[PDB]
């Protein structure tokens, strides 16, 4: 809580800062309740472990020579019955992570077993940076899938591009992109529209 | 679009925006509106 | 004890449903809200004030976007004749097979709708002829309105809130008005005219790219700062002259050409100009004449206090007038919407006879839906007027402050001022009836001769005196000798005799016994809805059946069944009344003027003159004669355009209908009846687990009255509305 | 004609008329109007700095009760009355304004 | 609920106490009257707003009058 | 410190005192945001005049007014984006010295150790001066279709010919530029 998103910004009285990764910025009021908070947080941390191995599960391939740049079953063995497969050993698994959340909270471990410490790692300093490091992978697989504007460019492929020529090769220019100008308007004046509402209302 | 970006939509607009505004607004509007309108 | 209703404790503390209902009505009366002072309740209005600024630019911002993104302006400008405009896109999944093959008019993809509005001719004569300057000026317009919803809450917030001498000034207020509303803004109109929207209609592109590089006049300022002001008008548009091209063109920018424009039947765009730049120095020089801080200027209060004729004419004359209007805010809401009200039809009365829009007369579904809806606009506001000034009587009037004044001074012969106007009511009535009965009785009886025709000989010389020498009258401005002839020959006398001469547009019209008739009904109307709404206003704070209706206040039920009975009492009850005659006369003048331009655009002229005595005539030619297309929109044979103001012209009989049941049927009958439903929800198995949280109850009587009179002015409108267009737009284009 | 002596002649003319022979007239006949105050109620500790009259000393400077804004108010009449006498275009544009009859 | 007042101008001839259906009004002694008595309203929350009291009163104008106001359960005279 | 009889001001501890005819303070709050409004009004305006005075002096075939469109490495598309985040960022921190008071640069008071205590007066009038420069350069360039050094060249060359009146009188050749 004490380093704040953009300079100088009151903190949202719910958010005391109790929370590890408490940046300040939680506008719209989405999370206030306090045992809705909890759960909203164990949704974001499971969020951003598939997602953390999302963006490691396509930059692995992407890096290499390979197909499903883009697009994935190109051959495969398993038609079908994989997939109701994948959906019955997902449910038992699944099944038992809620169980075992219910009892503790922050549910990290793999199939039956409520405490999931092989390596033995486990501090605050740990904690805080698995929410740091897959905040930022959820922002990044956006960009893998914003490879949409960039066409066939790939993920490895739009940084190299990028590279050769910097000016023209951005969202802002190179893109389809028009109002991502727009958007960095008014999420720069925003700031200034909350500090001021705030300020006037004295 | 393109030299048109000023307030042009995409094609599947009144398609999404109509369902939108004609249940989903007037369902959340008239829910936030009875439980106002309670105690 | 709820919360809903905020500002009223005593609604808040209400276990029926009446809390509910009552909220949504005395959410606006901030004059009877608890704990309300006056620097609270003048703030509060500063407020809604700039809500209603920033929802008016909202909408007008979402008409340019949908009429940029599916309408077809731009195919619309290359033929302003064959095709329609299109108002918007229509996706509805309820639709069929044929209604998707049926709708798609204009040359379009889709489904939509051709609009009424008339906004495309409005846009191409202002100079919009892009689909991206729409585009351009409806980001603009939601800017605008997003910067007016900030300045509301901006003046709503401590150390910002203005006081409440700042609302009471009127001197610097008027000031203000008159030399920035009123004449800055109308000089920036002329600057845009003379340099927009005359080089765009003689084909040079001007925009905001190549403006400051264009000079709208040759001379350019050079004859402005000289002696050489008439050089702005040498060559003026010619004849021939084509409203896209340049083929024709001049370069005079303020000219003075009475008349039209041969090719759009419109005013010349080099007028409105001149017109409008006389019109914002006439303003500004206006608004220098009341005394702001400094040492100059007039006093209110002073002219008031000093226009009182002596001999007792008047008595006090203007005395405590001031005080009386300053400190009184439904006063100034009632002079306000009288001249709202009465502007709104000046509007309306000038736009048909004087097209100011390039094809405009063409469009004919275009004026007919304009004219109807400002004329209906006017009727409501014109009702307001009066309903506010009986509030005014009841609410603030204090008659020890202004002892012998006019305004005490009328008030004590009201019923000599009610009594006279209930003799003309009288009169016209018995007579409009009288005469068309007559000719009705006569004419069912095989013989048109023994029917009485009156000749209009005052308006009839009155267009003689302004131009018509159709009828002989051998009088000014008809003649070749007379000083108003002769004044004015050189100046705009020919264009507007040109204009004026021919039969074919709708610059005054000739008249004749038909007209005359509808004239007296229409002078029937207007002096039956002064009546009530001017005896709701005189005998709003008492009676001599009820001396303390002031101590009631202003919308109450009654005063019980005694003394009489006292059924529809109050002055709410008075304008409920009026709400009926003026929708009435509103309907009157409006079949009027669709019928003769209904008869005159289809070059049978003879058949409103000849077939609009009687009433019968008028229920067979116009009510039934043009009423087969638009209910042939739905038949077992499939269904066409017009089907959808075929529904709604039912739908509109529907809710007429539906009103008529709150209007005829009172409370206590349906309270007996809800107290049987309430017994049967109690008693009754596996639903008597749920309950109500408020009691049911039956709607209020002045809440009755309300409601039906909403139905009854709802299905009034919406049935001549698919009427009109559908029988405009069925026949025409 | 000449715009020169036509709005230069009228500003003299207006000025030397207001302040030799409509001065007293005015300042006597301004004497009943009262100023922007509701009856004079309280302002510098109500905060009405707009209403207030504009201070700027607003005495005595030249004789027989002088005009610092009057000099450029009654001035307007070198433009209100005699620009338009000054643009007289139309005697020589062709379009009579003589109105025969 | 609703307001019931009595003016001065009351002749205490008792008929508002008979008329009333809910027994509002009341009349207590006076000594500005022949009959001695005036009318009065102890129980003004029993007020329902028929009016037959106004109807009742025979001097002009009314002694008594009933204005109305806000609704309670009781004034809004529901039995449910 | 007066400049001629009225009254003086209403509040004297501030640098700048002479009169106002319409009196838009009379707000100890809006006289302190209002002062600070003057002081970085005149910091933009005062940057800005020199700026334009030493691109005319320098030159690169282009008016101040015409500088918009003339090519560049990094396009106007991405200049704005770019812009706002630098503009934004160093706004809002200014905006946060403000609440604890003061004028901030990078962060609170920014001297590098100069001259600051009667050094002040001086800053504010040099600010204002620059203010009506550039106003007088706004409406200068649009009515002559020129840069401030060409004006009072052409001023300098001739004084009681070519003139203001003179570029008010004739518009259809100063257009043209004949
Ligand atoms: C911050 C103040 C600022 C001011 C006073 C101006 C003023 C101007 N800009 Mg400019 N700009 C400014 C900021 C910026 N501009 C641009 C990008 C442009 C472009 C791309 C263009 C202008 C142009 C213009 C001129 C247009 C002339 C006209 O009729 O306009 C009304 C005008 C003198 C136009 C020009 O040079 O026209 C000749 C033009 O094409 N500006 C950017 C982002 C790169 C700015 C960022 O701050
Ligand atoms: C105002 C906006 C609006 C909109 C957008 C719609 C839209 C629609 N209406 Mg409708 N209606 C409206 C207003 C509206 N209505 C009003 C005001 C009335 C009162 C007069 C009606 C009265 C009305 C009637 C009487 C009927 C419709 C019907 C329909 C549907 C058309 C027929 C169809 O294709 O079936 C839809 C076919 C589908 C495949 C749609 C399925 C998707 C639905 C909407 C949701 C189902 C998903 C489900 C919840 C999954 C749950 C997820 C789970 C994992 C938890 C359509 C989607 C017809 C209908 O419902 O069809 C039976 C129909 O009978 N409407
Ligand atoms: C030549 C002598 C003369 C004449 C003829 C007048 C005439 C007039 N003076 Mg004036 N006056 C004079 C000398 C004169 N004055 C002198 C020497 C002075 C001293 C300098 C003044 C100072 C003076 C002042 C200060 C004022 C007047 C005013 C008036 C006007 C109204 C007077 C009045 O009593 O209202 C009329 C009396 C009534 C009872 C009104 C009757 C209302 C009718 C009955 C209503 C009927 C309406 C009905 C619906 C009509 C139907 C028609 C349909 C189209 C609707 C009036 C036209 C007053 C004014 O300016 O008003 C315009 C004003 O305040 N005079
Ligand atoms: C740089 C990324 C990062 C970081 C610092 C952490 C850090 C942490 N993780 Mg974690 N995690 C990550 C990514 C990360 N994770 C990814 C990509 C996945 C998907 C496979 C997981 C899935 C995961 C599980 C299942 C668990 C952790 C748990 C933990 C905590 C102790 C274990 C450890 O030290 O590791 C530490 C609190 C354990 C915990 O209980 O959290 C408190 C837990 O068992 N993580
Ligand atoms: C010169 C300075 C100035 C200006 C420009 C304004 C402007 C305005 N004031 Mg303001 N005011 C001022 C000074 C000024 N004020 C001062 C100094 C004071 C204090 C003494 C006030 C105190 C004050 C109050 C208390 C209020 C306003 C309000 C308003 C708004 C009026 C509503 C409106 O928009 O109608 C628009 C009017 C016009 C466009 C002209 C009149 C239109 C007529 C009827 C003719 C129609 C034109 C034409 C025929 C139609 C063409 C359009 C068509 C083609 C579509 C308006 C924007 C009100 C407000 O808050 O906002 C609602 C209000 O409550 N003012
Ligand atoms: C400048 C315009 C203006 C303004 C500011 C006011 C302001 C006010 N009026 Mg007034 N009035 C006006 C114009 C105006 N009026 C006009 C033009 C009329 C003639 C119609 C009236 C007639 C009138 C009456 C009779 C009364 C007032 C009253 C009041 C006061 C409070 C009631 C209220 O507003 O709550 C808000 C009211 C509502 C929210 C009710 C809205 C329901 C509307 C009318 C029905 C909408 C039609 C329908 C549903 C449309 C849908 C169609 C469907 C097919 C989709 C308030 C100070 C009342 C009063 O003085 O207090 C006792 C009073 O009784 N007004
Ligand atoms: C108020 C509206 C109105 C008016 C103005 C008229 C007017 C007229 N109607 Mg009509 N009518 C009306 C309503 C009206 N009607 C209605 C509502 C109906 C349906 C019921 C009819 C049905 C109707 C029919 C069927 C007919 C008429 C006819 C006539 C004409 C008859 C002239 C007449 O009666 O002979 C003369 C009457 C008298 C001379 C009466 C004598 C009275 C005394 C004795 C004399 C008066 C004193 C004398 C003048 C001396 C005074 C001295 C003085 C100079 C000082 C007349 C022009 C007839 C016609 O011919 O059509 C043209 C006819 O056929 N009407
Ligand atoms: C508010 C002050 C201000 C502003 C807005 C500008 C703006 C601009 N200057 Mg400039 N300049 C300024 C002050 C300013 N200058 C000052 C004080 C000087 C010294 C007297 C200069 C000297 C200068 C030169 C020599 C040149 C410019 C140039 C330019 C243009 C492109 C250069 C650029 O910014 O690239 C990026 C900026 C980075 C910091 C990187 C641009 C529109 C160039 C140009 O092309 O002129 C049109 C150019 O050649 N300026
Ligand atoms: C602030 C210092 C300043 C200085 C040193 C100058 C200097 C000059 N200006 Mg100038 N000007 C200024 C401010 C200044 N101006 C301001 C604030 C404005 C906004 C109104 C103008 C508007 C202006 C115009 C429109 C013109 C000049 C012109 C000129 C040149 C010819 C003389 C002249 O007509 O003056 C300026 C005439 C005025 C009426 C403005 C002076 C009034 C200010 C308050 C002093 C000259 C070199 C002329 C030119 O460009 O020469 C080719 C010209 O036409 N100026
Ligand atoms: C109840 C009341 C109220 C209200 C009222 C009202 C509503 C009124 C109105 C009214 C109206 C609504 C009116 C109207 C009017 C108008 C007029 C009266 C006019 C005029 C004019 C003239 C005289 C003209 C002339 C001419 C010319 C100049 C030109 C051409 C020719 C002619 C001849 C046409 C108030 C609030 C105040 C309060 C008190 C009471
Ligand atoms: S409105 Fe109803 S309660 Fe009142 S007197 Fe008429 S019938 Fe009786
Ligand atoms: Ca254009």
């Amino acid at each position: 809580l004490p380093a704040i998103p953009l300079a100088d910004v009151q903190s949202l009285s719910y958010l005391d800062g109790h929370l590890p990764g408490d940046m300040g910025f939680d506008p719209l009021h989405l999370g206030s309740g306090v045992l809705s908070q909890d759960w909203l947080r164990y949704a974001e941390v499971v969020h951003g472990r598939w997602a953390m191995l999302g963006v490691v599960g396509c930059l692995t391939p992407e890096a290499l020579a390979m197909r499903g740049t883009i697009p994935p079953e190109r051959g495969v063995e398993d038609n079908q019955t994989l997939l109701i497969i994948e959906i019955a050993v997902f449910s038992f698994l699944e099944s038992k992570r809620y169980e075992g959340y219910k009892k503790t909270g922050e549910g990290g471990f793999i199939n039956s077993y409520p405490f999931d410490p092989v390596g033995l790692n486990s501090p605050k300093h740990a904690v805080n940076e698995l929410q740091q490091n897959g905040r930022l992978a959820m922002l990044a697989f956006l960009g893998f899938a914003s490879t949409a504007a960039v066409n066939g460019q790939g993920p490895i492929e739009s940084l190299q591009t990028h590279i050769a020529d910097p000016a023209h090769n951005n969202v802002f220019t190179s893109s389809v992109g028009k109002e991502s100008c727009v958007f960095v308007a008014v999420l720069s004046i925003l700031p200034m529209l909350i500090e001021a509402n705030k300020a006037l209302g004295k | 679009a393109t030299e048109g970006y000023p307030f042009v939509p995409p094609d599947w607009a009144p398609a999404l925006f109509v369902p939108l505004t004609g249940l989903v607004l007037p369902a959340v509007g008239m829910a936030w509106a009875f439980t106002y309108i309670q105690k | 004890t709820k919360l809903f209703p905020k500002f009223s404790q005593g609604l808040a503390q209400d276990p029926s449903t009446r809390r509910i209902w009552y909220g949504l009505a005395t959410a606006h009366d901030f004059e009877s809200h608890d704990g309300m002072t006056e620097e609270n309740l003048y703030q509060k209005i500063f407020a809604s004030h700039f809500g209603q600024l920033a929802i008016i630019f909202l909408w007008t911002s979402g008409n340019l976007f949908h009429v940029a993104w599916q309408g077809n302006f731009e195919q619309w400008v290359t033929d302003p004749i064959h095709v329609r405009p299109i108002a918007h896109a229509i996706w509805d999944p309820h639709f069929g097979q044929p209604a998707v093959e049926a709708f798609t008019r204009g040359g379009a993809s889709g489904p939509v709708n051709i609009a009424t509005s008339g906004v495309y001719q409005w846009w191409y004569t202002i100079g919009l002829r892009s689909n991206q300057e729409l585009y351009v000026s409806s980001v603009f317009l939601a800017l605008v309105s997003a910067v007016f919803l900030f300045a509301g809450w901006l003046h709503l917030q401590p150390n910002f809130q203005p006081s409440l001498s700042w609302f009471k000034d009127a001197e610097s207020r008027l000031n203000h008005h008159l030399a920035g509303l009123f004449g800055v803004s109308s000089l920036a109109w002329t600057g845009h005219l003379v340099h927009v929207a005359i080089p765009e209609s003689r084909g040079q592109h001007v925009g905001w790219d190549n403006f400051l590089s264009v000079l709208p006049h040759p001379q350019g300022l050079t004859p402005f700062w000289s002696g050489n002001w008439a050089a702005y008008a040498q060559n003026p548009d010619t004849a021939s002259h084509a409203f896209g091209t340049a083929d024709g063109s001049g370069t005079a920018i303020l000219t003075f050409l009475g008349g039209f424009h041969p090719q759009t039947q419109s005013l010349w765009l080099s007028d409105m100009a001149h017109h409008h730049l006389a019109i914002a120095v006439l303003f500004i020089v206006a608004g220098h004449m009341y005394r702001t801080n400094f040492g100059i200027g007039h006093r209110l209060e002073a002219i008031l206090e000093a226009h009182t004729p002596p001999a007792g004419g008047l008595g006090a004359g203007h005395k405590g007038l001031f005080h009386t209007v300053n400190n009184s805010l439904h006063f100034q809401l009632g002079l306000a919407l009288a001249s709202v009200g009465t502007i709104t039809s000046l509007v309306a009365q000038h736009m048909y006879s004087l097209p100011p829009y390039a094809y405009l007369a063409v469009d004919f579904t275009t004026q007919a839906s304009l004219y109807t809806h400002h004329q209906y606009i006017a009727g409501f506001i014109m009702c307001g007027a009066f309903a506010h000034g009986a509030i005014f009587f009841i609410r603030d009037y204090d008659p020890e402050q202004n002892k012998g004044n006019v305004l005490a001074r009328v008030l004590d012969h009201k019923e000599a001022i009610i009594s006279h106007l209930s003799w003309v009511s009288l009169f016209l009535g018995f007579h409009t009836l009288g005469l068309y009965v007559h000719n009705d009785v006569v004419q069912a009886f095989g013989t048109p001769e023994k029917q009485i025709l009156i000749e209009p000989v005052f308006a009839q010389w009155i267009q003689a005196a302004q131009g018509k020498s159709l009828y002989g009258f051998d009088l000014l401005l008809a003649s070749s000798s007379s000083p108003a002839y002769s004044a004015g020959q050189s100046l705009w006398l020919p264009g507007w005799l040109e204009a004026i001469n021919n039969n074919q547009n709708s610059l005054f019209l000739t008249i004749g016994p038909g007209d005359f008739l509808v004239h007296h009904a229409i002078a029937l109307g207007l002096h039956t809805t002064t009546l009530i709404l001017v005896k709701g206003a005189l005998d709003a704070r008492g009676s001599k059946l009820m001396p303390d209706k002031k101590d009631f206040g202003y919308s109450f039920p009654c005063d019980g069944p005694g003394r009489g009975g006292t059924c529809d009492i109050s002055a709410y009850d008075a304008f409920y009344l009026a709400v009926f005659w003026m929708l009435n006369t509103i309907g009157w003048v409006t079949f009027y003027w669709h019928w003769k331009h209904l008869t005159l655009w289809q070059g049978n002229v003879s058949q409103f003159d000849e077939s609009s005595t009687y009433l019968m005539g008028w229920l067979r030619d116009y009510l039934w004669l043009n009423s087969s297309q638009l209910i042939n929109g739905y038949n077992p044979f499939g269904m066409n355009s017009l089907s959808v103001w075929a529904w709604t012209f039912l739908f509109g009989h529907l809710v007429y209908a539906t009103g008529f049941m709150f209007l005829i049927s009172w409370r206590g009958y349906w309270q007996e009846l809800i107290e049987t439903l309430v017994w049967a929800h109690e008693k009754t198995p596996l639903a008597n687990l749920v309950y109500w949280k408020d009691k049911p109850v039956a709607l209020s009587i002045v809440q009755a009255r309300l409601v039906g009179l909403a139905h009854f002015s709802v299905g009034y409108i919406f049935t001549y509305a698919a009427f009109l267009i559908a029988s405009t737009a069925g026949r025409f284009g | 004609l000449e715009p020169a002596v036509a709005i230069g002649g009228s500003t003299v003319s207006f000025l030397a008329l207001g302040r030799f022979v409509f001065l007293p007239y005015q300042r006597r006949r301004t004497e009943m109007e009262v100023g922007p105050g509701r009856l004079g109620p309280k302002t510098t500790g109500d905060t009405f700095f707009d209403r207030l009259q504009k201070p700027a000393s607003f005495v005595e400077t030249k004789s027989k009760d002088p005009s610092g804004f009057g000099g450029w108010h009654a001035a307007l009449g070198h433009v209100f009355g005699y620009f338009l006498l000054a643009c007289s275009s139309l005697q020589d544009a062709g379009q009579v304004i003589a109105h025969w009859g | 609920a609703h307001v019931v007042k009595i003016y001065d101008t009351c002749i205490g001839c008792t008929q508002c106490v008979r008329a009333c259906p809910l027994d509002v009004l009341e009349m207590v002694p006076w000594d500005g009257c022949k009959a001695a008595q005036m009318a009065s309203s102890p129980r003004t929350e029993d007020c329902v707003g028929c009016k037959r009291c106004e109807t009742a009163c025979p001097t002009d104008f009314l002694s008594v009058r009933v204005y109305l106001g806000n609704e309670s359960t009781r004034s809004l005279g529901l039995a449910y | 410190l007066p400049d001629v009889i009225p009254p003086p001001h209403l509040n004297g501890t501030l640098p700048g005192d002479s009169f106002d005819p319409l009196g838009l303070g009379l707000n100890e709050e809006r006289l302190k945001w209002s002062v600070t409004m003057g002081k970085t009004n005149c910091r933009w305006a005062m940057m800005a005049v020199t700026g334009i005075m030493g691109q005319e002096l320098l030159g690169v075939p282009v008016k101040w007014f015409e500088a918009g469109a003339a090519e560049y490495d990094l396009p106007v598309q991405a200049q704005v984006p770019i812009l706002f985040l630098v503009m934004g960022f160093l706004e809002t921190k200014r905006f946060q010295g403000f609440r604890e008071s003061g004028f901030i640069n990078s962060y609170p008071f920014d001297p590098v150790g100069l001259n600051s205590p009667k050094h002040a007066t001086k800053e504010v009038k040099n600010g204002r001066l620059a203010m009506v420069a550039f106003v007088g350069f706004a409406v200068q360039a649009l009515v002559t279709r020129t840069q401030p050094i060409e004006g009072l060249q052409k001023h300098l060359a001739d004084p009681f010919g070519k003139n203001i009146t003179y570029y008010l009188t004739h518009t259809p050749e100063v257009i043209a530029g004949t």
